[PDB]
């Protein structure tokens, strides 16, 4: 009965994130002499140029890891991520400008991708 | 992928079935819902969520469902509840209570709940949130107490005074249309919500209304100033056609008449029994039987909260010093022993515990802390749980039941007793932003932020030329809500409704915001969240002993309090 | 540290009194703040301490005799009174004619 | 008659040819040229010029070229000149620079800056005298920053900041229509000069522009909202409609792309590169290389200003601290060894001695220190000065080159960059009379006196019931011109054309004198006085190492700084 | 002296710690304030005496121990932080887990 | 106590005197701030002992000497002044050229 003023008593389990929802393992490749780390929210296709991927595979997705963390690519480094679903209205808008839309309409998304040197266009 | 349940509380605060300890006390409060989809929690920071595309909307405009303020993973303990969820903020009001972020993307979003362009952030996971306390005996003597109430999660003083003149070092009373007028206009300066209590004295009814007229909010019926029969009638005539709360602190001397002379002056009119125990004042002995009434709404002054081992001669003494009283003469000390009664205390921790008490307050400077209404609001809780045990009414494991029973004695019910309650008084959807964040370590004991009509108005912080707002020294201070201008839009004034429709506020120029009285003589003891009971409460004229339902109430004094030399320098 | 305000303030009162204490120790006859000083600083510490608001009414009468104050000093401080956190709270001590 | 020198500088300050050591630093500043007729020096007191029908003109009307104040003897040290002369203030601005006094009876008098019988004088013989810090880097977190910032000579504050929400915390960010009128609001309160940006985030115009009309001076772009290519676009497209400048802390983290990326978005528009070297956000590893374009006003904050033995463990350590980092977290320490880097420190040392850096700011309460501005920048001149020498350009003997260079970081060339140097930011006939007071021995570290709008609001002064202000304690404390309606004359709200034409200032009751932000979206690294140079700057992705011109930028951190243990308490 | 707001303020933590170092030499156990008083006292005097930021980061962690301090204030101190004046100027120092 | 604005803020210098004069104690050369605090605390003191005025101006001379203290901290203080309450009243002591 040591008191630890505010402590938490968690109940038993664990939290499954993103539950329902369609994964996706991908491997991504940074290609660039510099750092990228990546946060668990941004559209995946949207991701730094240099970043190379089968980039049809990350529309309308984002990484599969706990709220507010993220994954990072050291200078070189090739690894797998796993991928969730976008929820809500499904729909981008702003970041790299790639959507602005519904993540639905893949074949505008990757023709900008391709124009603009997003790598790994297919 | 799943996350254990320690690493989940230790990023985004508990969830579903988790519990969290109060402060240093034995209170355990158990997370009881929760708004999020487990995934889409919102968060701000560098590569956190709420960015733009992501969980912030970069595509409406204010207007449009977009929030001024997103409070994030918040564990909420209201009388409504002990729940996780995000609070949203937008004119200085509470909006919506849900699941914050951006519909673009994340699934479960409450309608207006969009952090967009116009949203600022506060980050509550880890906090526990609670409306701000609404203190309603507080006697107006020293402006320094404004900050001594913020600092222990205060956002509303209702009462009276002129500062450490007699009458308001006595007395909850701002005198007659001048003082009021000039209280209204000191106001304007108090980082704090505020309401005027006038003097319910007289035996014609003009000089009493022209203070409601004038814009009190109120009116308190005082011994001091005479408790007599035709002071409470004409006070409850002008409050029921008012539509203003009377508080009263009774004729302890019982000059004019006993309890039950008290209660047929009332008439079964609605009224707020201040310190109904009586330590604090009203007909010795047996004042606290006004708790038994429907009609009366009954809160305590916190000297006496709880019951310890320094209660009794601490109070003894107080009472000499303060009536200048002497030792030698014995109708003094007869007086004294009255009227500081342990057999009283000690049931009135009790009657707290079973909601026939419904209020705390402090009494502020005048036989009362205005820092420690809260406090003691949770060592009571503490001190019952550990002589009583759990409620009957808890669901294994937790508090939770007296958790509500207690937050609503100093929330939610004075400000349904005071007719404020639209305003304030909880988190609800539609009321004033007054909220308090607390690290669950000093729950009850020093607020972190105490944020006034969605602005931080007061925050434990560091010091001011760091380079970041944490290094020492760590205090309580002001910050821009209770600045310039901006004062005047994160608090209230409370008036009452003749006040305004007369025009106070432009014939005085007063600028903070203006709430109403109102639906304070249509309510009762019943009315009383967690809080409700109707008894027969005897008092032994002899003995001073207390009985409800047959059976004596009576319990022990402590010789410790948690939330006490832990926590505090002096 | 989470400084309220009268944990600030009452910083300054154990100042006062380690002030009075050295001009105690240096020989000179105490005034009237520094008397007040000491006895308030005594009680806040007996506080700290666990002693019981009985203990310090007893003890306060003795923190100081008349030959420790100048003239008139003892007669000009009725009382004096100090709140402290005990362990069961924050207490009012008055410890009543203090220097005889 | 004849004076020595010594006996001359000792009675009238120094003149032509005579050098005065900052504080206790290895820098010498000497006088260019005097205003002054010897013999005709203006000085009051008494049996002194100053007096009616003597130095003091009797006959003329305020109207008539008559000062409201005039400051004696000034050594000016400034962009424009480091010189001797009197100046003269009248309606709240500067009015003459030149010799004051009675054109009755004295040779070489400015003809608009008679003393009469309206003038108040304050004497600067052996006083150097600046314009007031104008500080474009803060987060309005607490509001005790303000004395602060006015202690170290600091007159304008520019940022963002609701307080301590997590927003503002990480953001110079008032975001949205509601909060910026909140805090336009709390201005009212702070006696300094504030402009307000506003978040330079979204995917559509309307939000990001509300904020504009509203009545924010400017945008900040913050990655911790997301400083991705849309809102760069966005918010710089806003600024160019709007006349306002944005500031920009880039994405760290690289997430949305690298540098190129950013400056692809940013597409040759004018921007301010907030904390360039990067220790204090921006892109890994090589953000420090945005100082070389045309396009890019850069300013570094003030952490890292000089690079000294203990920056590198302080800030490794500030880091992790702030972003929850995990020592055995291999990510967090990746990030924080990408981030934190003593190569690119050191080299920022030299880029600011070589003209590449033009600015100085703070990062108040967020990554930097709100009363160490100034200081910093003439500690880092001084290591310069000792580590590389006398710069070429010096004309035997001074630091005079070199003296011009850093003070335009703080005072010009911020303002420049903010479009409010039309109003302060110099020492100039026209511009507002925001002007610091320092003795020698403590100039950069400890103002004597800070002028605001003509009217002292801030000094160093003694025990106020002393018979005169010198004796001990002498502390700073607000002065007059903080007090009363007197705060809303001496301080300026920096507002967007938008909002003033739009009548925000009238919507809000703003009290306070209103300047408009202009001419910010036409000008560029060309414009920085003294600092003005475009260079293609390399900075190696293995090694950290900075190249300009095929030359490794590299020097030692410092174990010893002046402006440090000789003066302060702590 | 020309006090800033900073040296006026952290004039109080030394005050504090003078407090609380008189409370522990009469054999009490310390409370929260009162520890983390002490050790930002020390931290701020050993900048005064020209140690470095990493050698306060050390030292920090050894002021006091779990004897010396009331049940859970350990556990409710994760970091001490404090800016002193260094001989190269100004520096922030964060003790970590400073009693164990 | 009755303490007005004066009393409040001078025990702010006894206490910055007491700080200075540990860090002396323990072996530092003292900087400008700290100087002055022990000299003017030395005054104020006096004063309260019943010196004269005369007899401060000479003793205050002679508090610190060149080797207390860092590098041009002698040159930086031209006088030190300090009011404070003498048998006779409050009379102003300044103390000229205080370390030679
Ligand atoms: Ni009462
Ligand atoms: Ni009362
Ligand atoms: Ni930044
Ligand atoms: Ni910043
Ligand atoms: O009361
Ligand atoms: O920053």
């Amino acid at each position: 009965n040591y008191i630890v003023p505010g402590e938490y008593r968690v109940a038993e389990g664990e939290i499954e994130i993103n539950a329902g929802r369609e994964k996706t393992t991908i491997r991504v490749s940074n290609t660039g002499d510099r750092p990228i780390q990546v946060g668990s929210h941004i559209h995946f296709v949207e991701v730094n140029k240099e970043l190379l991927f089968d980039r049809a595979e990350g529309i309308g997705r984002r990484l599969n890891i706990p709220s507010g963390t993220a994954a990072r690519f050291e200078p070189g480094e090739e690894m797998e991520v796993e991928l969730t679903e976008l929820g809500g209205n499904r729909e981008v808008f702003g970041i790299s400008d790639l959507t602005n839309g519904s993540v639905d309409n893949k074949e505008l998304i990757l023709q900008r991708a391709k124009e603009l040197g997003y790598k790994g266009v297919e | 992928m799943k996350i254990n349940r320690q690493q989940y509380a230790e990023s985004y605060g508990p969830t579903v079935g988790d519990e969290v300890r109060l402060a240093d006390t034995d209170l355990w409060i158990e997370v009881e819902k929760d708004y999020t989809t487990y995934g889409d929690e919102v968060n701000f920071g560098g590569g956190k969520v709420l960015r733009e595309g992501m969980g912030e909307n970069g595509t409406y405009t204010r207007t449009e469902n977009v929030l001024d303020l997103l409070l994030t993973n918040a564990l909420i303990l209201d009388y409504t509840g002990i729940y996780k969820a995000d609070i949203g903020v937008k004119d200085g009001y509470i909006v919506g209570i849900g699941k914050g972020g951006n519909p673009d993307i994340m699934d479960g979003v409450t309608p207006n709940m969009i952090v967009g362009t116009a949203t600022e952030v506060i980050a509550a996971e880890g906090k526990i949130v609670t409306a701000g306390g609404i203190d309603t005996h507080v006697h107006f003597i020293n402006p320094d107490q404004v900050d001594v109430a913020l600092a222990n999660g205060i956002t509303t003083l209702f009462g009276g005074g002129t500062g450490p003149a007699e009458g308001s070092k006595a007395t909850t009373v701002t005198p007659g249309p001048w003082n009021i007028e000039k209280m209204l206009k000191s106001t304007e300066g108090l980082p704090i919500n505020v309401g005027i209590l006038g003097k319910g004295h007289g035996s014609s009814i003009a000089p009493i209304m022209e203070q409601i007229d004038a814009g009190a909010a109120g009116l308190k019926i005082h011994e001091d100033w005479g408790a007599t029969p035709a002071s409470i009638d004409r006070s409850l005539t002008v409050a029921d056609e008012a539509d203003v709360q009377v508080a009263i602190h009774s004729d302890t001397l019982n000059e004019a008449g006993f309890l039950e002379d008290t209660l047929r002056a009332i008439n079964g009119r609605v009224i707020h029994s201040f310190h109904v125990e009586g330590a604090g004042g009203g007909h010795a002995p047996d004042i606290m039987a006004m708790a038994g009434h429907p009609n009366v709404l009954p809160s305590s002054t916190n000297p006496t909260r709880p019951f310890t081992v320094n209660t009794i001669d601490e109070h003894l003494d107080m009472l000499m010093v303060c009536h200048h009283l002497k030792q030698n003469i014995p109708e003094d000390v007869a007086f004294a022993d009255s009227r500081i009664r342990p057999e009283t205390i000690a049931a009135e921790d009790i009657l707290h515990d079973l909601g026939i008490i419904s209020m705390m307050s402090t009494d502020a400077l005048a036989m009362g802390r205005a820092g420690e209404m809260v406090l003691r609001t949770w060592q009571t809780a503490d001190k019952m749980k550990k002589q009583r045990g759990p409620l009957a009414e808890e669901k294994n494991g937790s508090d939770n039941f007296r958790l509500k029973r207690y937050v609503s004695k100093y929330t939610i019910n004075p400000a349904i007793a005071q007719g404020i309650a639209h305003e304030v008084g909880s988190i609800e959807e539609g009321k004033f932003a007054d909220l308090v964040l607390w690290e669950p370590k000093f729950f009850g004991v020093k607020a972190d932020r105490v944020i006034k009509g969605g602005i931080i108005a007061y925050a434990q912080i560091g010091d001011p030329s760091a380079s970041i707002p944490t290094p020492q020294p760590v205090m309580g201070r002001r910050m821009y809500g209770t600045v310039g201008d901006l004062i005047h839009d994160t608090n209230i004034t409370f008036m009452s409704k003749s006040s305004i429709q007369q025009g106070v506020p432009a014939k005085l120029g007063l600028k903070r915001r203006i709430g109403t009285v109102k639906n304070c003589r249509n309510i009762g003891k019943k009315d009383m969240k967690w809080n409700d009971v109707t008894t027969d409460i005897d008092i032994n004229p002899e003995t001073y002993e207390v009985k409800v339902d047959g059976e004596v109430l009576t319990c022990e004094p402590v010789k410790e309090l948690p939330m006490a030399q832990r926590y505090f320098l002096f | 540290m989470h400084l309220n305000p009268a944990e600030k303030e009452k910083l300054q009162i154990f100042l006062a009194s380690e002030l009075l204490l050295r001009r105690k120790a240096r020989g000179l006859k105490l005034n009237y703040p520094e008397a007040v000083a000491i006895i308030t600083s005594f009680i806040m510490e007996g506080a700290r301490d666990g002693k019981t608001v009985a203990m310090l009414m007893e003890e306060g009468k003795h923190v100081l005799t008349r030959d420790d104050v100048m003239e008139g000093v003892p007669e000009m401080i009725d009382d004096i009174q100090a709140e402290a956190t005990f362990p069961d709270g924050t207490k009012l001590v008055t410890v009543h004619n203090p220097i005889s």
